[PDB]
C-alpha cells in the first residue's frame, strides 16, 4: 500500500549515499521491488531489481557496479547504495513495488539526490 | 536490450476531443505493456496493466488495446485535469520504459 | 528423540486443515505462480498433428493456514502428504493424453517454508496437439502452443502468474532437445483470457 | 468469511447416504445435460470408429446440499465428488473412454 | 450361522505379513498348473503365449479351526486377508491375470491347515529359437517360476504326481509348430539376495517363402521368351 | 517362536511416521543401490529407444527399524513396503515404465 522513503540526500562528488524505501501494510517477502530513476524532464530508467526471499539482484548493464542494492528482511525495508557519484547523477529516485502482471502498482514519494 | 518508440512527441488537443498515443515496441512484447500517469511534481500512477485492463479506481474513459508489437491508449471524453506525461512501459523483460507524451490542453 | 518433537510439529499443522477449500475462500484471492523446465522436446509426429514435451512443472502457492515455528524453517516433505493439502487443478487446454509419472513412487515434491510459501513440482509428459499449415512444405515454420489454465476456478478466485520474468520463465535444456527434422528455435510466452 | 464456510461444509456432508438419490420416494429428479465439444481428432474406415474430445457437464438440483450462510458459489475441490451423489450415465456406444488425468482428474 | 464364528475365530490374532513357521523349518508349497492354450507363436519377436491355471498348496498352522464343517470354500474376497507366496515367473515379459466379471481366484481351507490358492493367468516368456537343425529342429520353450523374496531357508517348491496337463490339444492355435513332448525339472538358482529354487516347466515344440520365390523366378525365366523371337 | 516375532514386529511398526526420512535433523542417509540387468529386448532407431528389463535393489540404514531381540533375517511381505519409508527414485528418460504384476507386486 504506502511506500515511504528517506529526506533529501546532499553529497558531494566521491562519496557513498545510500537511500531507503520502507515498506508498510504488505509483507516485503512476497513480491520483488524495484528501482526508476528520473532526470529533470526525461523518460523513466531502470535501476536495478531485488528479491527480499533468496536475494538474487540483477542491474541495468550501463549502472552495474556503480549501485548495489540490498534489504533487510526483518526490518521490512530495501536499501539503495550509491557510489562513484559524478556530476550528471542528480536525479530523483523511486522505490516500486511488482504486482498484477508486472505492472509497477505502487510507487514511493521520491527522493532528490544532488551531487556538487 | 528492448527499446520502445513512442509517438507523438507532444501534442496538445481540446476540451472534450477523442486522443490516440501509440508505443511502438521493437522486439517481441505480447500483452505486458504498462501505461504510467505522472503528473507534475507527484509519483507517477498506474493506469493499464497488460493491455485494455484498466486497475482498479481508474474512470472509464481511458482504454488500451495492444498486439505482439502495435499498442494504442485512446482518452475518451478529456477532462480538464487529464493534462499529464504518459508514460508506456513494458515487462516482458528486464523493464524498459518509453521516452513518455506531454499533454497540454488548448 | 529427535522425531517426537517434528512429528508433534507435523500432526498440529494438519489439525483441523480442510483439504477441500482453497486458502482465502472469502478474503483476498489466491495467486498461484508457475514455472517449466523442459527436458526435452519431444519427437514431432507429422501425421498425428502433435508433439510430445517433458516439463518439469511448477507451482508456488501462499498459503497462510500452514504456517508454523520451528528449527528447520524449511521442509522437506515425503511425497504423500502433498494429497492431504490443497493442490490447484491445472489442466493443458490442448493436451490429448498426458501421463504423470510414479517410477518408483510419484514424482512430487513439496516445500513448505516457515513463512507460508508452498513449492510443489511435478514430472510431466504432454503429448500436445497443434495444428499446422503445410502450405509451405518443405520451407514452412511452425508454431505449436501449449496453454495450461485452471480448471473449476475462475478468474475472480485463481489467478496465474509466472514465477521470474516472462521472458526467463520457459527454460530448456541444453542437450536435451532431441528432434530428427524440425530443429527448435526460441521460446515465446503471452498470458491472455479465454471465456467458456 | 473463511469459518462458517468450514463448519456448514461439514454439517452438509454429514448424515449424507450416498446410496439414495435425492427425492427417492417421490418425483424424478431433472438431470440437465450440455456438451461442449472440443475436437474430433480420426475417422477410421478400417476400424469403423471416430474419437472426439467434449467437456461433459449436467446440471441437477438436490435439496439436501441446501444452504442459507453464505451467499457465495462454493467450488469445492474435485475430491469431494466421492462422496456427493452423480447421476450414472454411459454411452451406449463406445469402445474405449477415459478421464483425462493430466495434473489431477479433470472434473 | 457358525461359519461365522469361525471365520472371525480364525482370523482374530492373526498377522498377514508374517509367512507361517517363521523360526522353524521352511513351509513346503506344493505346485501344479494346467495349460489351457498356447497362442501364437512368431519367429521374429522371439515370444509366445500362453494361459495356464496355476494351483499351489502349503500347510498353514494358525488355520486349524476345529468343527463339524469339514471343509469351507471361499470366495476370492478372502485371499487379501490370510497369507499368500509370492510367485513369479522369471521368463516372463508380460503377465495379466483375468478380472472378467470379477477376481479370478479360488480359496480351499481344509480341516487342519493346507489352503488351497488357484488364480488364472497369461503368460509371455522368450523362448530361444533356434533354426539351423530343420527339418530336424526342436525347439523348447520355457516357462520357470520361483519364489522372488525367499531364499531356499524359507521357502522350498516341489511338485504332485502328475501335476501338468494338458487339453484340446487341436485348438491350441498354432500353426507353423506343432506340439510334441512336455518335461519338468528343478534347479537351484545364485543370486544378489542369495539361492532361490527356481521350478522349471519347458516342452518341446517342432516345425512343419518358398511360396512367393517361384513366381520372382518365373516370370525371370519367362521374360527369356523374347530373345528367340525373330528380330 | 512365532509370537517373539509378532510382538517385535508389531513394536516396530507402532509410532513409525513415514512422512519423514531417517535422521530427519541430522547428516544424510547413506543410499546404495545396486542393478541386476536381466535382458535387453529391442533396439530401435525410428523411435530411439530401448526396453530393458531388470532386478532393482537398494539399501540404506534406518534407526528405527531395530530389533536385538530375534537373530534371523526378518523377510516381510510385499504389503509393508506401504508403511516404511522408500526412498523415491525416478529415471531421468522414461517413456513407459511398470512394475510386473504376475501374482503380486513384485517387491
Ligand atoms: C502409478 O499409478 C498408477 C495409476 O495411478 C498405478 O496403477 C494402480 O495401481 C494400484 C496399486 O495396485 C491399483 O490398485 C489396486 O489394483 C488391484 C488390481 O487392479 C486390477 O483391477 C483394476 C480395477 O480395479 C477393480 O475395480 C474395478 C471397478 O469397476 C473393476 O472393474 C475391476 O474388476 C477391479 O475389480 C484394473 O484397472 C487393473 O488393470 C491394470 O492393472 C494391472 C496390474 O498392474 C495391469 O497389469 C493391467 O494391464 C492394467 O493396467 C487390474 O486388472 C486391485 O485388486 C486392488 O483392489 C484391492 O486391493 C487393495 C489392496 O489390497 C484393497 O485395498 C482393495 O479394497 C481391493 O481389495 C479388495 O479385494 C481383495 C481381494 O483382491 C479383498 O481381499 C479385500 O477385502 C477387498 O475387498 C487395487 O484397486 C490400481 O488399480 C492401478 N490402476 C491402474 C489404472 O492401473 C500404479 O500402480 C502406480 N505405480 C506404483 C509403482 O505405485
Ligand atoms: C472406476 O470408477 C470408480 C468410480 O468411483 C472408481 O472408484 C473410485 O476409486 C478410487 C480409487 O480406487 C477411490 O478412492 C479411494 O477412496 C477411499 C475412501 O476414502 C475414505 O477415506 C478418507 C480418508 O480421508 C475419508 O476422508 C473418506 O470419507 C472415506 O472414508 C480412500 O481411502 C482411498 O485412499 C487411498 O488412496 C489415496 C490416494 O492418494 C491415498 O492417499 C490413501 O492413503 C489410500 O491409499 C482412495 O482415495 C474412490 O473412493 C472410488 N469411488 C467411489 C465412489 O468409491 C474406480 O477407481 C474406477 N476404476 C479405475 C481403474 O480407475
Ligand atoms: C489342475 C488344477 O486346476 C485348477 O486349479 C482349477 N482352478 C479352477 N478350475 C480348475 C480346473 N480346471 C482345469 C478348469 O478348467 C476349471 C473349470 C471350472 F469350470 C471351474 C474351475 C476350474
Ligand atoms: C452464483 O451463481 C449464480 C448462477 O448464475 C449467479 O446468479 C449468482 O450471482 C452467483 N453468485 C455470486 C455471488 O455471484
Ligand atoms: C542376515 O543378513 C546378513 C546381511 O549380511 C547376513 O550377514 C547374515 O548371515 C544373515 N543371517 C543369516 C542367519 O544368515
Amino acid at each position: 500500500v504506502q511506500l515511504q522513503q528517506s529526506g533529501a540526500e546532499l553529497v558531494k562528488p566521491g562519496a557513498s549515499v545510500k537511500l531507503s524505501c520502507t515498506a508498510s501494510g504488505f509483507n516485503i517477502k512476497d513480491t520483488y521491488m524495484y528501482w526508476v530513476k528520473q532526470r529533470p524532464e526525461q523518460g523513466l530508467e531502470w535501476i536495478g531489481r531485488i528479491d527480499p526471499a533468496n536475494g538474487d539482484t540483477k542491474y541495468d548493464p550501463k549502472f552495474q557496479g556503480k549501485a548495489t542494492i540490498t534489504t533487510d528482511t526483518f526490518s521490512n525495508t530495501a536499501y539503495l547504495q550509491l557510489s562513484s557519484l559524478t556530476s550528471e547523477d542528480t536525479a530523483v529516485y523511486y522505490c516500486a513495488r511488482k504486482g498484477l502482471r508486472w505492472a509497477m502498482d505502487y510507487w514511493g514519494q521520491g527522493t532528490s539526490v544532488t551531487v556538487s | 536490450n528492448i527499446v520502445m518508440t513512442q509517438s507523438p512527441k507532444s501534442m496538445s488537443m481540446s476540451v472534450g476531443e477523442r486522443v490516440t498515443l501509440s508505443c511502438k515496441a521493437s522486439e517481441y512484447v505480447g500483452t505486458y505493456v504498462s501505461w504510467y500517469q505522472q503528473k507534475p511534481e507527484q509519483s507517477p500512477k498506474l493506469l493499464i496493466y497488460g493491455a485494455s485492463n484498466r486497475y482498479t479506481g481508474v474512470p472509464d474513459r481511458f482504454t488500451g488495446s495492444g498486439s505482439a508489437t502495435d499498442f494504442t491508449l485512446t482518452i475518451g471524453s478529456v477532462q480538464a485535469e487529464d493534462l499529464a506525461d504518459y508514460h508506456c512501459g513494458q515487462s516482458y523483460s528486464y523493464p524498459t520504459f518509453g521516452a513518455g507524451t506531454k499533454l497540454e490542453l488548448k | 528423540d529427535n522425531t517426537t518433537v517434528f512429528t508433534r510439529i507435523l500432526d498440529r499443522l494438519l489439525d483441523g486443515y480442510d483439504n477441500r477449500l482453497r486458502p482465502g475462500l472469502g478474503e483476498r484471492v489466491t495467486e498461484v505462480k508457475t514455472d517449466i523446465f523442459v527436458t526435452s522436446f519431444g519427437p514431432v509426429s507429422d501425421h498425428d498433428m502433435e508433439y510430445t514435451i517433458d516439463v518439469f512443472f511448477r507451482q508456488s502457492w501462499k498459503d497462510e493456514r500452514l504456517k508454523f515455528k520451528g528449527p528447520m524453517t524449511v521442509l522437506r516433505l515425503n511425497n504423500l502428504m502433498a494429497s492431504k493439502i490443497w493442490t490447484p487443478d491445472t489442466f493443458f487446454h490442448n493436451g490429448k493424453k498426458s501421463v504423470a509419472h510414479n517410477m518408483t513412487m510419484p514424482n512430487k515434491l513439496l516445500r513448505i517454508t516457515e513463512d507460508g510459501t508452498l513449492l510443489y513440482t511435478m514430472r510431466l509428459t504432454v503429448r500436445a496437439e497443434c495444428p499446422m499449415h503445410l502450405e509451405d512444405f518443405p520451407m514452412d515454420a511452425h508454431a505449436c502452443p501449449l496453454k495450461f489454465g485452471s480448471y473449476a476456478y475462475t478468474r475472480a478466485e485463481v489467478v496465474y502468474e509466472w514465477t521470474r520474468e516472462p521472458a526467463r520463465s520457459v527454460v530448456v535444456a541444453e542437450d536435451g532437445s532431441r528432434l530428427n527434422q524440425y530443429d527448435l528455435l526460441g521460446q515465446t510466452v503471452d498470458s491472455g483470457i479465454v471465456q467458456s | 468469511n473463511m469459518s462458517l464456510v468450514k463448519e456448514t461444509v461439514d454439517r452438509l456432508l454429514k448424515g449424507y447416504d450416498i446410496r439414495l438419490r435425492p427425492d427417492f420416494g417421490g418425483p424424478p429428479v431433472a438431470v440437465g445435460m450440455n456438451i461442449d465439444i472440443a475436437s474430433i481428432d480420426m475417422v477410421s474406415e478400417v476400424n469403423m470408429d471416430y474419437t472426439l474430445t467434449m467437456y461433459f457437464q449436467q446440471a441437477w438440483r438436490d435439496k439436501r446440499l441446501s444452504y442459507n450462510v453464505i451467499p457465495l458459489n462454493l467450488t469445492l475441490d474435485n475430491r469431494v465428488a466421492d462422496q456427493l451423489w452423480v447421476p450414472d450415465t454411459y454411452f451406449l456406444n463406445d469402445k474405449k473412454s477415459f478421464v483425462h488425468g493430466v495434473t489431477v482428474k479433470n472434473r | 450361522g457358525d461359519v461365522t464364528v469361525i471365520l472371525n475365530n480364525l482370523l482374530e490374532g492373526y498377522d498377514n505379513k508374517l509367512r507361517p513357521d517363521i523360526g522353524v523349518k521352511p513351509t513346503l508349497i506344493h505346485t501344479d498348473m494346467y495349460v489351457n492354450s498356447i497362442g501364437p507363436v512368431n519367429a521374429i519377436n522371439m515370444e509366445y503365449t500362453i494361459d495356464i491355471f496355476f494351483a499351489q498348496t502349503w500347510y498353514d498352522r494358525r488355520l486349524k479351526f476345529n468343527s463339524t464343517i469339514k471343509v469351507l470354500r471361499l470366495n476370492s474376497n478372502m485371499v487379501g486377508k490370510i497369507w499368500i507366496p509370492d510367485t513369479f515367473f522369471r521368463n516372463s515379459k508380460k503377465a495379466d491375470a483375468h478380472w472378467i466379471t470379477t477376481p479370478n481366484r479360488m480359496l480351499r481351507i481344509w480341516n487342519d491347515g493346507r489352503v488351497l490358492y488357484t488364480l488364472r493367468l497369461t503368460i509371455d516368456a522368450e523362448c530361444q529359437l533356434q533354426l539351423h537343425n530343420f527339418p530336424m529342429d526342436e525347439h523348447s520353450c520355457p516357462l520357470e517360476f520361483s519364489s522372488y523374496g525367499y531364499p531356499r531357508e524359507e521357502i522350498v517348491y516341489q511338485w504332485k504326481r502328475s501335476s501338468v496337463e494338458v487339453g484340446d490339444t487341436r485348438s491350441w492355435r498354432l500353426y507353423q509348430f506343432s506340439f510334441v513332448g512336455l518335461r519338468n525339472t528343478t534347479e537351484v538358482v545364485k543370486t544378489t539376495s542369495g539361492d532361490y529354487v527356481v521350478m522349471s516347466v519347458y516342452f518341446d515344440l517342432s516345425r512343419r517363402t518358398i511360396q512367393t520365390y517361384i513366381p520372382c523366378t518365373l516370370i525371370v525365366v519367362l521374360s527369356w521368351v523374347s530373345f528367340w523371337i525373330n528380330k
